């Protein structure tokens, strides 16, 4: 049930800190990395954190973080790439993407786009 | 046979682009990237925010001096093969 | 590109010789030495007593369980290229 | 000045024991791996060793060991083979050559011959 989203840029997966904060780790030990996708619409999940009881959010200025609070902003599009990977773009900015930076860092929303590496993530089972 | 062919390619490669250092027997970092992007970019179509990189750099330094040889040159073709392929994959 | 065609042949290869081990994925050691005595035979034409077979075999069972994989399988090639050549010069 | 019988069989230097024993070690921080080489004849040399005071001898049954005498048994032809390696053979037993065994112990004399890889030593300095 529960899914890490690994991504293919560094080998980091999706981690959900219940302060709010996201980033991305690469040990499978941390239990924040167990993150929940919620389904409201064919293609449109939501992710959420199983140890963070917390949704996973964009900002308008493209910063990326957990709210307690199930908001339009956080609502993915749930896409499958041609390379086997999913793509998450949000419903509220249909022009941003939801990244991982190699440093181990989020990346910016205003600076993700189609061919990137950070771009790409897949849903792995823990 | 097929290994004996390979060596004596990825021998003369290995000379050829350590030559880019300076010398011919080590590599500068910058030429492991130049091989990825022009050997291995037919197979490896990623890279660009340089993630592969981050890894192998971390077998390939054994000596601990930033320092390329023989021994991890080969390793690094391994890394890459299967660290990319088994992305699909992770622990 | 050279190591791009060098991937294609150490590929199957590995899943060829693999295979005499009953599956395509591991080596049991004595396909290691099937290796050097039929692909490396015409670089290296000493082994017979087995010396560089003592050495690839604690370099390559990284894991700890004598199965071989693609990442000590190219490991092994760099390391046969090295020691019979850096057996020359010893420290 | 002393040099080290480095066997292209294994990897392993000649080490003469201040006992008698010789046998093949890996580690260079061993003293007895130091021999010297005491020319009597061109061509013939004697292996004594430096930190063990005894010189290389081969029975007439095949064994090799280190003797405080020099006898005529202690006297071995040093010739170069082509692979740019030293080949020793006795001057009492001219069919039998100085070998070392990957397993670390010596080789028997008469057990030796062309073409092996333990009769093939390279006089490394120390």
């Amino acid at each position: 049930d529960p899914k890490r989203l690994y991504c293919k840029n560094g080998g980091f997966f999706l981690r959900i800190h219940p302060d709010g904060r996201v980033d991305g780790v690469r040990e499978k030990s941390d239990p924040h990395i167990k993150l929940q996708l919620q389904a409201e619409e064919r293609g449109v999940v939501s992710i959420k954190g199983v140890s963070a009881n917390r949704y996973l959010a964009m900002k308008e200025d493209g910063r990326l973080l957990a709210s307690k609070s199930v908001t339009d902003e956080c609502f993915f599009f749930e896409r499958l790439e041609s390379n086997n990977y999913n793509t998450y773009r949000s419903r509220k900015y249909t022009s941003w993407y939801v990244a991982l930076k190699r440093t181990g860092q989020y990346k910016l929303g205003s600076k993700t786009g189609p061919g990137q590496k950070a771009i790409l993530f897949l849903p792995m089972s823990a | 046979s097929e290994l004996e062919k390979a060596m004596v390619a990825l021998i003369d490669v290995f000379h050829q682009y350590s030559g880019r250092e300076g010398d011919k027997h080590k590599l500068k970092k910058s030429e492991l990237k130049e091989l990825i992007n022009n050997e291995l970019s037919h197979f490896l179509e990623e890279i660009k925010e340089q993630e592969v990189v981050d890894k192998v750099m971390e077998t390939l330094d054994n000596d601990g001096d930033g320092e390329c040889d023989f021994q991890e040159f080969m390793a690094f073709v391994a890394m890459v093969t299967t660290a990319c392929h088994e992305f699909f994959e992770h622990e």
